């Protein structure tokens, strides 16, 4: 009574073949294209600030309370405009390829499990990248949360000079993080492209 | 004294009503329900609400008065676009958690008497049961993300209204929206992926899950 | 320093009470509870067609800027009556699970170098009982968490009427609690079924691991 | 490293007191605890059929839709009565777990290579007694947390009168505490039975692991 | 070879070995007797727990006489404080002698070799017990600061909100719990001396000389 | 899988650039940074003879039985201006070398995996350095956050003498920590230089 | 590369010399000075009631005065000034020994790996000493913040006498902790020498030549 139904199997195989052809397009087109964009983006003068005093935004608070509008750091905001969709795309294609590799895992058997071990080793990297790239997503929300608290304390306590310095250091630290986050996203594409293309036969055909 | 249970016909029938419904519901899950979810979730991903090109279009108007360098605030509603999307995603998250519980309880009943030898079928059952629980854990993580959105945005909105001079709290409210959308889209992809993965691992290992010892 | 049979007799009285009670749980109580909870799941209290039925009244005054104290915000009626039925069900499973766990622990024989397959069977069934105990204790604490979280959401909504998300938060906690209560009843029924199944299957080795 | 005559006696006074107290635990004290805890479970305070009877009157003024000061809010006397019965039983079992752990540690012989399965049995019995002690320590944290959590719940309810969920929370903490306190006494009886069963079954190897 | 460094570390080890023999031969039996005598005194054997209930004079208000906050000094629990004055120097002594014996055993660990490591396994087994005691006894040290912190917060809440009766109870429960904990902390300290004495004296051959001279 | 000529060229532009960067770093940059940081350690800025030199002014009025501006510690700030770019460089070059080593990991094969084990052993040390060096970035932001709160608490409650001490203890601890960070960054360059050049045969070509 | 090769050889010759000077002369002198430090009367306080600083917060009568300046514990501030440098110096030398041993780890080759296994175990213990030394720094920094909060609560809530007891108990705990640090610091120097000197042949010369 309970068995594999060709009608259900056909509907799942439509998704399975669709997911495979997309993965081949990522290796064949999307991943090499992204490496060129991020290499080009790294060489731009936005991410290569010569002097760190350029990033210092106006923190107009009266020295010793009513306070005027303390704006966001303009140079960091326009970097986050480009970074956010790059974080979106890399997590999108990582999730797609992680799903593809899961559907290539064959029946659990007593032996002939080398190709299965190859899949597990490549899946180990995809899990580690997923942990790293989720960390990038949350830290941007944390930046505005921490800067807002530093600005709030600086306005309420004008006499305390460290709260003023904290806002500038959070800006400097965020700029330095965005540099590395762009590098890490490019490295993720390059390493994913590298590891899958080398092991593709054992990933696709784990038992021939 | 000996401990010996002999079951009355009443009691055995009561459990047979449950077990026949469990095994029938598990069959209909794999046969019809799960393929239908892969089609409907794929159709949901082609909607314009889930294919937003620029995440800044999701930005709702905050309407808190900006101070000036030397008036109390009005009503601040939630993000309508995310509330519409949350109404579509929430039911899909709750249904898969229910079907994970079904598949766990179904496989639990297929685990036979513990006998020494011929245990590789039992080992396969345990390994499938592990992966189904792993899918359930990630589905429980989606519920904590959805519940945390409403409390976190409310606190971000409250900070922005209470401290009007701080413009980073206004950016935090809008960053909470973009992160929530990105999470909710990633959920629907993961939900479709989990249905596909649950079928693939169960269908591939079906003979050993159902008949671990090799009975005719 | 040696075993005294006066003390041995008093533990064996408690031990045989657990045996006889475990017979009644498998033979009568567990099949009955599966039927009650199956009947409870099919009722219209746990099959709300529209989730807008669960939306409680939250009469907090929204301020007009051009033109604070609040009225008594009551609990969600439909969720409370479900919790009044759920609470005694949670109490029963944890109490019977504890009884069968205590029964199985006292069936564990002397520690020996070999002949430990029956001991491994007991450990395997005990693994399930420990995992169920962790799950069902989670259900116990989440009901207290619901009233705590809803109270804090309502308190923030009244304290901050201008923030519309705190109003929504209260309605979302209600929807989530209903959906959780529905699954907690299913999980409780499945606990009775899986306990009944695994104990009956392995009853000879659980009772007599070395013949 | 030679020891004086007084030094050996001072330890021998403790050791032979420890072995006697541990023998009195298993023979007389532990079976009596199974009888008394069984008799305690038959009491009316622990077999409350309807948990609505535990509900104490939370006399806080209900506000009207758009102030009276809050009077003295006492504790739940039914739970305070039950806590007085449970608390001593929790503290006593923690004391006897320390006795059994110290008793078995003294029975662990000189570490020699070979004939080590008796030592392996001692270690596994010691593990289970520590596992019981850890669960008994978890009961103490549950009891201490009840008093603080109810105080905060009553304080929130009195501060925020309009919020009726805090009133439900106070009553829910009472029902949860009751169910926990009943579950404790069942566990305490089970732990006495389990402690005897594991020690009595393996008593030859616990006292004489080397088989001398 | 480093002769200056090898000399003074051997002088440190010989002095540390001399103190370790004095601990087993004299100090450890002496402490077991003191703590056994301390456990039998009437300070740690309260027949009725109502004896430990301290005065908690906060004005209990009612709304009718109100229609017709400031508070007096809430002192520390006297019977618990005097027990802590005796317990604190006892905790100080165990941690020092445990540290001394642990440092002695660490310096007895020989060269790392491919075999002949049974005596090394004996040292590691006895060292495990010293590490577990160190974790337990450090827990006693921080718990006393935790008591005064928790009681202060309970009294502060009871004073600021006199209408909440459970905060008054919370102060008395912290007192009852602390007395009961102090009672066990003295027992655990006595057992630490006894078990250390027992395990080291039995295995002294292989701890002193793991590879046999 | 089918090959792609234009796609491969885009990744080879990155891969050739990445390989040429690594030869430059082992050849010149890493010895150069060791000499710079050794010279920096010997200067009088990181060898304060007396710790009372680091004590900053804390002008708050003492009560007897609403204050002036409390500035940042000048001697610590100027050290952080030199430290921050040294943290940027070591993390970037570590990230570059880590990416280089991942792309040298060959196809997964059933035997001849000693060279793979060498790569994994060297990769283990780079991951441990990455964990250590990432702690330093937030540490600088944490200093101004903790000092700001200490000065804020000292200003709100001038009668409490310990909050005044706390501000000076954070400064003493920060100087001592900054001193250790410069050594840890120098040692990171030295150990990376040492371990890579020793095992360079099997890192570059694990199967000969 | 000849210029750049010389730059590293200056560092490596400095590291091996500084590591040798640590084991020969520095470490034994630290055991003498820490032993000599442990003989002092500030570290052997007979009765801890002598360390009790005066709180001087006005005790309110039963049913308002300003609070005067409340200074820190000057006995502990003197002791903290002695312990702090000893903590920072050992963390300095742990980093030296870790970097010294890591440079002695040879090229990874199959076979004759027991010498490399000994180097890893010594490194594992030296890192374990560093983690305990880092725990002392967190204890020292936490004392200043915790006492300040305890004194602030005692001054704000004058009626609560347990906050006054907490401030004096924080001092006694800090004193007992600071004494235990100095004992541990001496022990770590003795332990670091013993494990390195016993296994020095295999640490320096792991492959056997």
């Amino acid at each position: 009574t309970l068995r594999v139904h060709p009608e259900a199997q056909a509907k799942v195989d439509v998704f399975r073949e669709d997911l495979c052809s997309k993965t081949e397009n990522l290796l064949g087109s999307y991943f090499p294209k992204k490496i060129s964009e991020l290499d080009a983006f790294l060489k731009e003068p936005a991410l290569n600030e010569a002097n760190l005093s350029n990033l210092k935004a106006p923190l107009d608070i009266p020295v010793p309370p009513p306070c005027g509008p303390v704006n966001c750091n303009e140079k960091i905001v326009v970097l986050l405009q480009r970074l956010k969709p790059e974080i979106k795309d890399v997590t999108e294609q990582l999730n797609l390829v992680t799903t593809w590799l899961q559907l290539q895992i064959p029946r659990i058997e007593d032996g002939n499990n080398f190709g299965v071990a190859v899949q597990e080793k490549v899946f180990e990297l995809m899990t580690n990248l997923h942990t790293k790239l989720e960390g990038f997503h949350t830290q941007i929300s944390k930046y505005f949360s921490e800067r807002g608290d530093a600005v709030a304390k600086a306005a309420k306590q004008p006499h305390v000079g460290d709260y003023r310095q904290l806002v500038h250091e959070l800006d400097e630290a965020e700029y330095q993080e965005i540099r590395l986050m762009v590098m890490e996203i490019r490295n993720a594409y390059a390493v994913l492209y590298d590891i899958i293309l080398k092991n593709f036969e054992k990933l696709k055909k784990p038992r021939g | 004294k000996p401990c010996g249970v002999r079951l009355s016909g009443e009691a055995r029938k009561q459990v047979d009503v449950f077990r026949q419904n469990l095994f029938q519901e598990a069959d209909d899950f794999l046969c019809t329900f799960l393929p239908r979810k892969i089609i409907s979730l794929s159709q949901l991903l082609q909607e314009d609400s889930l294919n937003v090109a620029d995440l800044s279009s999701l930005r709702a108007p905050l309407d808190i008065p900006i101070p000036d360098p030397p008036p109390k605030c009005g009503y601040l509603p939630g993000n309508e676009k995310l509330l519409a999307l949350l109404a579509l995603v929430k039911p899909e998250v709750w249904t898969l958690k229910e079907k994970c519980i079904l598949v766990i309880t179904w496989i639990q009943h297929l685990i036979p008497k513990i006998e020494d030898g011929n245990d590789f079928g039992v080992a396969i059952q345990e390994k499938v049961l592990e992966r189904v629980n792993a899918v359930k854990t990630k589905v429980e993580a989606f519920q904590t993300t959805i519940s945390k959105y409403f409390s976190e945005r409310g606190d971000a909105v409250a900070k922005a209204s209470k401290d009007t001079h701080v413009m980073d709290y206004r950016a935090l409210v809008h960053e909470r929206d973009e992160a929530a959308y990105g999470a909710l889209r990633a959920m629907v992809l993961d939900l479709r992926a989990f249905y596909a993965e649950l079928y693939h691992i169960i269908s591939s290992n079906l003979e050993k899950i159902v008949n671990p010892k090799g009975e005719e």
